[PDB]
């Protein structure tokens, strides 16, 4: 098949910005490249057809240009409906493909994150297991490097990360980081430590506890 | 107005079947090609599967990953296109949506998308935990929810008192088929001995509600 790169993956866009981004092909595809919009909890809407043209409806602020393998969309001036996932697809030949897509994400300034440990609760623990949660509060953006050592080795494998969609209101995301051990596992080990990089703090923050203290 | 309509999503074991409906309205159906384009998070969008205009035998096409698996038909006289899937596979889970290509060019109008799940996993509620607000301005608090399926659960706060600053993140699929999330606050610390904070969770699927106050250790 076809397979259409598109980058980037994540484009920050501050509001009233000209902002484009990038969709090539594998292969030549002449001008048969289709563009859509995917708002958050919607379906794919079509944009722009056939590289360059324009959908009745669709907003003069989009404009798609390209030929052969790469193509942009651009969008002059941003506005805050424009905040969704944008896929392009080649009809050149057959199967029809689409891209990876790319995020449009909203761009401000940087905040770092608050740091927070949980232990296990008493409660889990007698159920025969051991979640250990450090919450990263209104960051941005939304890179992160959170590390989990115990007794000063560092964990691989046993943690699971969430982040929440970007918060309608600050921008920022929160983040979620979920270390599952083991009752007996858990037990083994007396220090549990949580340590945070990001672009917000002058230097990495680390929570921490003993196990079975307060 | 176009529309397309979606029916018939659910959960499904592996090697299970189940048959997708989509209902048109708005354009001359009988001349158009209906397709079957689906979305998941690993895969994207794909093309799963079109039937086009009697006009042309009304042939059938696959994407190579479903062919036969799944099968296209309409019904003109319904304004109707299905999906029958069998022998179905985890990774065939995702949203499917119905969609009108014009002609062998653009995906021109979509429906709202129908959710397949497809795991060997049984149907839980899920059990809830305190995560109390440390005993060290802005305290942090929450609860976590482990060990459901399917999704979705719903957690609000002081039974919808207590919203802002509330972060309910995404659930993650465990390496059991089952999921697990957390939901957070934070309050300011002063209000720990004056505030009660329970998280009220709902699991429609297993019929559990649960309400978990959570206090200083």
């Amino acid at each position: 098949d076809i397979l259409l790169t598109q980058s980037p993956a994540i484009l920050s866009v501050s509001p009233g910005e000209r902002v484009s981004f990038s969709c090539r092909a594998s292969q030549f595809v002449g001008s048969s490249i289709h563009w859509y919009q995917q708002r958050t909890n919607g379906s794919p809407r079509l944009l722009i057809k056939y590289a360059s043209e324009s959908m009745s409806g669709i907003p003069s602020r989009f404009s798609g240009s390209g030929s052969g393998t790469d193509f942009t969309l651009s969008i002059n001036t941003v506005e805050s409906e424009d905040i969704a996932d944008y896929y392009c697809q080649q009809s050149h030949s057959w199967p029809f493909t689409f891209g990876s897509g790319t995020n449009l994400e909203v761009k401000r300034t940087v905040a770092a994150p608050s740091v927070f440990i949980f232990p296990p609760s008493d409660e889990q623990l007698k159920s025969g297991t051991a979640s250990v949660v450090c919450l990263l509060n209104n960051f941005y953006p939304r890179e992160a490097k959170v590390q989990w050592k115990v007794d000063n080795a560092l964990q691989s494998g046993n943690s699971q990360e969430s982040v929440t969609e970007q918060d309608s209101k600050d921008s920022t995301y929160s983040l979620s980081s979920t270390l599952t051990l083991s009752k007996a596992d858990y037990e083994k080990h007396k220090v549990y430590a949580c340590e945070v990089t990001h672009q917000g703090l002058s230097s990495p923050v680390t929570k921490s506890f003993n196990r079975g203290e307060c | 107005e176009v529309k397309l309509e979606e029916s018939g999503g659910g959960l499904v074991q592996p090697g299970g079947s189940m048959k997708l409906s989509c209902v048109a309205s708005g354009f001359i159906f009988s001349n158009h090609w209906m397709n079957w384009v689906r979305q998941s998070p690993e895969k994207g969008l794909e093309w799963v599967a079109e039937i086009r205009s009697k006009s042309i035998n009304s042939a059938t096409h696959y994407a190579e990953s479903v062919k036969g698996r799944f099968t296209i038909s309409r019904d003109d006289s319904k304004s109707a296109v299905y999906l029958q899937m069998t022998d179905l596979r985890t990774e065939d889970t995702g949203v499917y949506y119905c969609s009108r290509n014009y002609y062998g060019s653009t995906y021109d109008y979509w429906g709202q998308g129908t959710t397949l799940t497809v795991s060997s996993a049984s149907t839980k509620g899920p059990s809830v935990f305190p995560l109390a607000p440390s005993s060290k301005g802005t305290a942090a608090l929450g609860c976590l929810v482990k060990d459901y399926f399917p999704e979705p659960v719903t957690v609000s706060w002081n039974s919808g008192a207590l919203t802002s600053g509330v972060h309910t993140f995404p659930a993650v699929l465990q390496s059991s088929g089952l999921y697990s999330l957390s939901s957070v606050v934070t309050v300011p610390s002063s209000s720990l001995g004056t505030q009660t904070y329970i998280c009220n969770v709902n699991h429609k699927p297993s019929n559990t509600k649960v309400d978990k106050k959570v206090e200083p250790k």
